[PDB]
RNA sequence: UUGUACAGUUUGAGGGUAUAUGAUACAACCCGGUACAGGAGAUAACUGUACAGG
């Protein structure tokens, strides 16, 4: 339904995921300083 | 360093940078170093203060409910703690609440010429009885600070040479033959004994004592302070208003006592920052420090000034201002003292850990104060030692003082106030604690574990059952009663270890005693002696040890033991000649005499004997004869037995130290021992014709009831009642010798209760007419 | 017995069901094409906790 709050991965839910941390972002960013809200395409 | 990021790879020590400030923001942090139980931690919670394993155990330990609660209650107390200091409006709207509410319920001047008037209306009653004797008011009574209600506090003093019992009997002799005071009580089992009395016109509970110290000075203290400083009285009276409402006064329900509050009031003023009263002992007089602290102490007040007095453990003796003679006292209104008050309680100050007394500036530890750190603990200016906050002793009670005081701490913190026990409380019960259990849950009136409310009437006495119980008395008699052969042997013993301990000691004459030599010997039963040095500061420690080491050496003797933690240091050991339980002691001429007149008590009739044979095997069975387990000696019994004799309609037995005086160790020592004539000197001989076994049923419901323990005393001295008051004790017996030592001193409640309920079971049995053998019947551990 | 609070198992009640067009004999979920986020599972008995007892 969403992706892993670690490791943005979509195999496993957010409890679910277990694995050590990962940076955040979205695959829409495509990048861990840009944030989605705040995009240079919208 | 138990972990290094250089580790990880640059997005993945990010990620970890990222996991860490997120575990941060709930109170999660790493950790410096690690214990050797646990060399696998790598995080804590300074919340809980728990250590974690990994960054998933982290993360399970916030899903628990644990920190969860902490988390909301640091919110709560940070949401409390970012209140600004209250507008002026709000606090004169809490200064007039304050007013309104010492109006209400506050003392006022025709109250205290009221009580005055009833003070000196005592006193002319007491002239023709108590000439000498002067009463004042103390307590709320005199303090002002206390409500209407309250009862009425007066201290009677009287010479030296009288006696606090004597004086306060007489007080209520006094009382009961006047007409003004009405509803004449005795209360003397108290914190401090009282006579409660209600005069007819005032209708003001009077609570008449004597020689109350530390409650004078006190009470005179806190007058002088709220003469001086006005502004004390009305936080007092709130103080003590918001208490009764949050139900936490009364002492009996493990609550703070009420006075209690006083102190605090004013200790808040002492600790502000700006300190409104001043401390009245500190580094000012010379050798002066926290350790000495405790000799120094308040001795007095007088005209304005506290005089205070120092022993070392030279006298240093000195007079302080009771407030600063500053020009510049603030002006602080009352409701401003009030908030700073509430807020030094709550939040600002630590209750579990630091003593409240209003002596020195600087806190004092609790560990200088020898004082548990568990609950709150006030100082009381003129009793060093006691710590006047002890009556709250469960952490329940605790927290819900602590919630009371946040909540109201919240609501102090067109306004309009009031104090209401809702509000303050917000839906939380109390829990009343039981003081005499020290349990909680169930009040001291109605509790399971109180013998004294432990009934049913007996069923008729048939001829036939009767003398069942007459046969089956007889029939333990016989059965306990030692032989010839065995009296020889317990001489030969007795002979026996006085040889043997002269080797060491030469001269050293034993003597039998106890259940041996008493009258009463029950079969198997310890050998009872006692030693005494031919002509001869002697230590009664070594002289046990010696003797101990003496007899180890003894090849039939086994298992020495050398006590000296009871009053009367004694070796008990096994013998195998005898094959049995000896216990030796020194010098004990008393326990001799006792025995002698036990004996004597014996000889005058077979019946005496028959009921303390029945007596110690239904103790035995029931498992409270022995004295080391911590219940009452079968020498208590022996006394019981021998006290209800001597008081029944027909005397079976008389007093005989009552029918010279020659003292040995200490005490008298006389009694008639001459029985060949004692019908001669006994005008009532011969009336009891009661059987056996009926004399031994009509002890059990004398002593199941129609007996009281709590008011009187057991003792076979004196023919006439004795009251416990009187010996100023508070199941006790006293010696037929001295006075000073009581056998029920170091019982302990529940063996009291357990006592009580077998002697219940033990009347139950007996007296009822109706098993394989009848003497099993009448002793049965289980019923 | 006494004041307290959670480690595995079950039922009853919960958050979830937004982002889809066709299917699937009683033998078969499918190409999600747009919802926005710094957020990570609550209640009762099943004998296992860490503080106070006296
Ligand atoms: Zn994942």
């Amino acid at each position: 339904g969403d992706r892993c709050y670690n490791c943005g991965g979509l195999d496993h839910h957010a409890k679910e995921c277990k694995l050590p941390p990962q940076p955040k972002k979205c695959h829409f960013c495509q990048s861990i300083s840009h944030m989605v809200a705040s995009c240079p395409l919208k | 360093p138990v972990i290094d990021e250089s580790v990880l790879s640059t997005k993945e020590l990010l990620g970890l940078q990222q996991a860490e400030e997120r575990l941060k923001r709930d109170c999660i942090d790493r950790l410096k170093r690690r214990p050797r139980n646990y060399p696998t931690a790598k995080y804590t919670c300074r919340l809980c203060d728990v250590l974690i394993e990994s960054i998933a155990f982290a993360h399970k330990h916030i899903k628990e409910k644990r920190h969860k609660k902490n988390i909301k209650e640091k919110q709560e107390e940070e949401l409390l703690t970012t209140l600004p200091p209250p507008t002026p409006s709000q606090i004169n709207a809490v200064g007039i609440a304050i007013d309104k509410v010492v109006q209400e319920f506050g003392l006022h001047n025709e109250n205290l010429e009221q009580r005055l008037e009833i003070k000196r209306i005592m006193e002319n009653v007491f002239q023709h009885k108590l000439p000498d004797c002067s009463l004042r008011l103390y307590g709320s009574s005199c303090s002002r600070l206390g409500f209407k209600n309250s009862d009425v506090n007066i201290d009677i003093q009287f010479p030296a040479i009288m006696s606090q019992p004597d004086v306060l009997l007489l007080v209520q002799e006094c009382l009961k033959n006047s007409d003004s005071f009405i509803d004449v009580d005795a209360d003397f089992h108290a914190r401090v004994p009282v006579v409660v009395c209600r005069e007819k016109q005032s209708g003001l509970l009077c609570k008449v004592s004597a020689g109350n110290e530390n409650a004078c000075l006190t009470t005179k203290h806190l007058t002088a302070l709220g003469k001086l400083e006005p502004k004390l009285v009305p936080l007092v009276i709130a103080f003590r208003y918001w208490a009764k409402l949050c139900s936490i006064d009364r002492p009996e329900e493990g609550g703070l006592p009420p006075y209690v509050f006083a102190l605090m009031a004013i200790f808040f003023l002492q600790q502000r920052k700006e300190p409104l009263l001043p401390v009245y002992l500190g580094s000012w007089i010379e050798g002066f420090s926290l350790s000495k602290l405790g000799n120094f102490n308040l001795q007095d007040i007088e005209k304005d000034v506290v005089i205070w007095e120092h022993t070392d453990s030279p006298i240093k003796r000195g007079q302080v201002s009771l407030i600063l003679d500053v020009k510049h006292q603030p002006s602080v209104p009352v409701g401003q003292l009030w908030v700073e008050l509430l807020r030094f309680y709550a939040l600002e100050f630590n209750l579990a850990d630091l003593v409240i007394s209003i002596r020195v500036k600087e806190l004092v530890s609790r560990e200088l104060k020898d004082w548990p750190k568990k609950r709150i603990a006030i100082e009381d200016p003129y009793s060093v030692k006691r710590n006047v906050a002890r009556t709250l002793n469960s952490q329940p009670v605790f927290e819900y003082i602590l919630h009371c005081l946040r909540t109201t701490y919240k609501y102090f913190a067109d306004f309009f106030y009031e104090f209401s026990k809702l509000i303050f409380t917000k839906g939380k019960s109390p829990t009343v604690v039981c003081s005499l259990c020290k349990r909680e849950g169930h009040l001291k009136k109605d509790c399971p574990e109180d013998f004294k409310r432990i009934l049913e009437p007996l069923p008729p006495l048939t001829p036939k059952f009767l003398n069942i119980l007459d046969q089956v008395c007889i029939q333990c008699y016989k059965d306990f009663s030692p032989t010839i052969i065995e009296d020889q042997a317990r001489e030969h013993i007795r002979q026996n270890l006085e040889s043997f301990i002269r080797q060491d000691f030469p001269g050293t004459k034993l003597s039998l005693f106890g259940s041996s030599k008493n009258g009463f010997g029950f079969k198997q039963s310890d050998l009872d002696v006692c030693m005494t040095i031919n002509g001869l500061g002697l230590d009664c420690v070594r002289t046990i040890e010696e003797l101990a080491r003496v007899l180890r050496k003894h090849s039939g003797l086994r298992n020495i033991l050398p006590i000296t933690t009871a009053k009367v240091p004694i070796v008990k050991f096994f013998h195998l000649r005898s094959g049995l339980e000896v216990d030796i002691s020194l010098y004990n001429t008393l326990a001799l005499h006792n025995t002698r007149l036990l004996s004597a008590y014996s000889a005058i009739d077979p019946r005496v004997k028959y009921l303390c044979y029945t007596m110690k095997v239904f103790t035995k069975m029931c498992d409270i004869g022995d004295a080391s387990r911590g219940s009452l000696s079968s020498y208590a019994y022996t006394l019981m037995v021998l006290y209800f004799l001597q008081q029944r309609n027909p005397p079976v037995i008389p007093v005989l130290q009552e029918i010279p005086e020659i003292f040995v160790d200490g005490w008298n020592i006389y009694f008639f021992d001459q029985i060949d004539e004692l019908p001669t000197y006994w005008s009532e001989c011969g009336k009891n014709t009661e059987s056996v076994g009926q004399l031994w049923l009509g002890l059990l419901r004398f002593y199941t009831e129609e007996f009281d323990f709590k008011e009187h005393v057991i003792s076979i001295r004196r023919k006439s009642l004795l009251t416990t008051f009187k010996k100023q004790w508070t199941i006790v017996i006293e010696d037929p010798f001295d006075l000073n030592h009581n056998l029920g001193a170091g019982l302990s409640r529940k063996m009291t209760n357990f006592i009580m309920k077998a002697f219940i079971n033990g009347r139950r049995v007996f007296g009822i007419p109706v098993y394989p053998s009848k003497m099993e019947y009448f002793f049965d551990p289980d019923v």
